[PDB]
């Protein structure tokens, strides 16, 4: 109580805004989940 | 809100000009008017 | 280097082309959040 007063954004409680992660693959393997976390983890 | 912020400052920057003025007059009243020695010295 | 500048290129298209913005409602709010706090801090822009 009272501890967060100027808190611009107050929740944001969506991570994907479509669900909880992607569930669901696709044959394009550059728009996949493999491509997608090999360009963020490895490259930076 | 560029427009409305330009506004805005203005006027709390006139707020702050009337209190600089009126900080201004009350302490070049203190300083004339002294309450002993003032100008017989 | 090829996957880096291609997965760059898909993005920037997608940034004319859609519209993944910068949430435009709360950006005003971050405008003046920082127009508060350098009034605040009375701080002088930087000159010409």
């Amino acid at each position: 109580r009272r501890w967060d007063d100027d808190v611009v954004f107050k929740n944001c409680a969506k991570g994907v805004d479509d669900q909880k992660k992607d569930k669901r693959f696709v044959n394009d393997t550059l728009r996949s989940e493999f491509h997608k976390k090999f360009m963020e983890k490895y490259i930076k | 809100a560029d427009r409305k912020a330009r506004e805005a400052v203005e006027m709390r920057a006139q707020v702050e000009r009337k209190m600089a003025q009126k900080e201004k007059e009350k302490h070049e009243e203190k300083l004339r008017e002294m309450a002993q020695k003032a100008r017989e010295r | 280097t090829r996957l880096y500048l291609k997965a760059e290129q898909e993005r920037q298209h997608n940034y004319l082309k859609d519209g993944p913005y910068i949430t435009a409602e709360e950006a005003v709010a971050v405008y003046t959040t920082t127009v508060h706090w350098l009034e605040s801090r009375r701080f002088s822009p930087i000159p010409f």
